RNA sequence: UGAGUAGCGAAAGACGGGUGAGAAUCCCGUCCACCGAUUGACUAAGGUUUCCAGAGGAAGGCUCGUCCGCUCUGGGUUAGUCGGGUCCUAAGCUGAGGCCGACAGGCGUAGGCGAUGGAUAACAGGUUGAUAUUCCUGUACCACCUAUAAUCGUUUUAAUCGAUGGGGGGACGCAGUAGGAUAGGCGAAGCGUGCGAUUGGAUUGCACGUCUAAGCAGUAAGGCUGAGUAUUGGUACUCGUUAAGGCUGAGCUGUGAUGGGGAGAAGACAUUGUGUCUUCGAGUCGUUGAUUUCACACUGCCGAGAAAAGCCUCUAGAUAGAAAAUAGGUGCCCGUACCGCAAACCGACACAGGUAGUCAAGAUGAGAAUUCUAAGGUGAGCGAGCGAACUCUCGUUAAGGAACUCGGCAAAAUGACCCCGUAACUUCGGGAGAAGGGGUGCUCUUUAGGGUUAACGCCCAGAAGAGCCGCAGUGAAUAGGCCCAAGCGACUGUUUAUCAAAAACACAGGUCUCUGCUAAACCGUAAGGUGAUGUAUAGGGGCUGACGCCUGCCCGGU
RNA sequence: CUACCCUUGGUCAGGUUGAAGUUCAGGCUGAAUGGAGGACCGAACCGACUUACGUUGAAAAGUGAGCGGAUGAACU
């Protein structure tokens, strides 16, 4: 499940600059709550979480070619830790 | 008890008021008052189907016993107080364990005064007792139809009925409309008459102050066209036109009788208005 | 000037709308026929 | 085809520098102009990525385009306290059983749902290209959980808790008045700035004088004639009109929060080509006038002005054993970008239209009117010439002054303030701003009230004289033409969205008639409803239409 | 959209007039006080009377200048 919770790092120049602290961004499952987020990030890297907030993002319209679609929405979760890092590159 | 207002204005030129010097409180009783939502003439439907019913002043509901069940205990009257959903004015009393409520208040009520209610009460104004034991040509208010279900006749401002006689069961008595009528001796009546006599003295003076009541104008048959009403219009102004003035849904309206044959009270009606 | 359609959300998802057309049977029956010609949107 | 014709959608721009293949149209600078009870600043609806950065110039843009709300690529919305949900109910909508109905189905009880209202814990500063009461710093508050504990003592009771139990409260209209505070405005000025090159002056020109929630203290007035006893919300007694605060509530003020932050200032940069900032310094006074904000507090009036929960109390009743305090912990979901009186909303358009609420500076004034300005914003997405006829908008005009025309249509004239004067008629209120006259600048004396106030002084002069200037003194803008006599309608109101605003409709008043209550009347096949939680001083229908004087003859016909 | 209604909210610069009532004075009327009204004049706001313009419109009902109401049968 908590392998689940989590897809992916967003890797962004607002993303970097937040992790000149100690706040990591993540993409998650559109179903969960913060608790979970908490507990998921607490057990994969085993750190010390002191907060988390999210949001969400809508679809956005896109185009390919006379084909008009949208984008997946998503939702943004920002992780501050106390103690520990997480290993990224 | 009319007070004239001066010509200051148009609108005020004939205008009358009666000044409120029988009510002696100006605040009503916070545990007796009920919501009173407005229906402009409209039924379950959502149709209108009672004509120039408004939107007057808001009002709150005083919750009124017309039924004087309280038997054997006295209640001292505290004050007399006004009351938008009807004519006349009411009084509020307490009984000697604590209990209030509200009655119409008779002609002659003061604040202090005792009444009762029961089989051995006295005759004395504001006490309510069955029709059996009102001696014949006592005035009386608040007369019951059926047995225990409260007054129902004679409840305006100023009005009253005088018990004539009586039959086994029956008691003859003349309602103030002139008709004479038997009602059943084990129904209760309140003695006295009703109080605010003046009501009916006032001239209302301008049309917003109708407008203040709830009525919406009224347009007269005779100015609407043909598909509207039956005195729909023909060129210029017109007479009636026909055999004899109609209602706008197409029935005579001057002098027919509209009472239904076969009523269970027909054998109660001993004469009729006049 | 004044124009017709004042948009509004509530008004839109209330008077149209699924659940309002599963209320009735007329509203049943628009629903079919929309679904039989292949209408993409249903309400 | 019409034809290189009509149009290019309200308005002020000029020049220098830059970039580019290309510039009236893009960027930067200076000057000029327009709005400013708003073309300024906030919040809603509605829209739905239009937001930001880099690149682009085929189409869109009424011209051009190096630019863009357009094309490509990559980004951007952070909440225990803000607005919703895990709280409450209104109208209304649904409704287990139930009632009715060819079918389909209609109604309705308990109960639910449903804000536009009630309840409800966070503020100051810093920071980005794009978010902020959400991130960061500082200082708070509110729920819930576990430990550490004085008080806890059969769990009847006792501290405790306690009812779908009782009582209170929440809890409410409209107008007017006199106040208390505070916000904001104005003038001296306690410290900052700089001191002029066109004649002159230097006692002179310009400006700032700030700062939260929470916590502690006290407090300007307001309400309750208050405060005990016995008995069944009520009845008897004592001190009473004291209001002493006895109590209850109450704007605001002082401390600290803050030797902190920011700051008119640079005066400290090696530098962030010296910009910006490493860094180091600093002021927090007294006057005047004062709300449209903070009480439906108080007085008056008739048309007599929501509910439920949160909340406070007394209980039947129950149980170790529950109290505050300290220390730790825990605190979900949805929205959050941007436009928003509009180039992004509703009008097919980058459309002279429509779109709820909030804030509201100076001079002048009664004013949110008028003219010029502030804070802030904007120069309107075709231009350059020439100054033809004709059309539109605007100014002036000799002599005459309605001769024009269906008709003084349109225009002209009156207009603010102060003083004097004011008819017929009348329902005695009015008519009335009737009509008709006169005055107004600036300077100096004398007086001189409000006396601003200690006071002439503060300030309008409260007023009288004596002077000066012009064609003209409310020197601009804005601000009633009036009178006489007849129709019609008493009056304020209403009407043919888009050719008719009226003499038409309403109306207060009058009169006739039906209706004794499961009322008559009306909707519905019925059930169920309105009438009305009303009861003949009431309710439905017809005609007339304030008020004054009146309202004749005919009952053969329908 | 529009007509009527139901529940719950909001808005109306300023000036003018001076009703009931009350208090004195005179001998019933005079002066103070008071603050009524589908009252008056006039911005915001709501309307739509006259006129000019527009009529392949800036607009499939508008604009400019005057104009009616503006505490109420008000407007939203």
């Amino acid at each position: 499940e908590a392998r689940d919770i989590l897809k992916r790092p967003v890797i962004t120049e607002k993303s970097s600059e937040a992790m000149a602290e100690d706040k990591y961004t993540f993409d998650v499952d559109t179903r969960v709550n913060k608790t979970q987020v908490k507990m998921a990030v607490e057990e994969i890297f085993n750190v010390k979480v002191a907060s988390v907030n999210i949001m969400n993002y809508k679809p956005k319209k896109k185009r390919m070619g006379r084909y008009q679609g949208y984008t997946n929405k998503r939702r943004k979760a920002i992780v501050t830790l106390k103690e520990g890092s997480i290993d990224l590159f | 008890a009319i007070k004239k207002y001066k010509p200051i204005t148009n609108g005020r030129r004939n205008m009358t008021s009666l000044d409120f010097a029988e009510i002696t409180k100006t605040t009503p009783e916070k545990s007796l008052l009920k919501p009173l939502p407005k229906k402009a003439g409209r039924n379950n439907q959502g149709k209108l189907t009672v004509r120039h019913h408004g939107g007057g002043h808001k009002r709150q509901y005083r919750v009124i016993d017309f039924k004087r069940n309280k038997d054997g205990i006295n209640a001292k009257v505290d004050s007399i107080q006004y009351d938008p959903n009807r004519s006349a004015n009411i009084a509020l009393v307490v009984y000697a364990d604590g209990e209030k409520r509200y009655i119409i208040a008779p002609k002659g009520l003061e604040v202090g005064q005792i009444v009762e209610s029961g089989a051995e009460a006295d005759i004395k104004v504001g006490n309510a007792l069955p029709l059996q034991n009102i001696p014949v040509g006592t005035v009386v208010h608040n007369i019951e139809l059926k047995p225990g279900k409260g007054g129902q006749i004679a409840r305006s401002a100023g009005a009253s009925a005088q018990v004539l006689g009586k039959e086994g069961k029956y008691v003859l008595i003349r309602l103030r409309s002139g008709e004479v009528r038997m009602i059943l001796s084990t129904c209760r009546a309140t003695i006295g008459q009703v109080g605010n006599l003046q009501h009916e003295l006032v001239n209302v003076g301008k049309a917003g102050r109708s407008r203040w009541k709830g009525i919406r104008p009224t347009v007269r048959g005779s100015v609407m066209n043909p598909n509207d009403h039956p005195h729909g219009g023909g060129e210029g102004r017109a007479p009636i036109g026909r055999p004899s003035p109609m209602s706008p849904w197409g029935k005579p309206t001057l002098g027919k009788k509209t009472r239904r044959g076969k009523k269970s009270s027909d054998k109660l009606i001993v004469r009729g208005r006049k | 000037v004044k124009r017709t359609y004042q948009p509004n959300k509530r008004k839109h998802s209330k008077v149209h709308g699924f659940r309002k057309r599963m209320s009735t049977k007329n509203g049943r029956k628009v629903l079919a026929r929309r679904r039989r010609k292949g209408r993409k949107v249903l309400s």
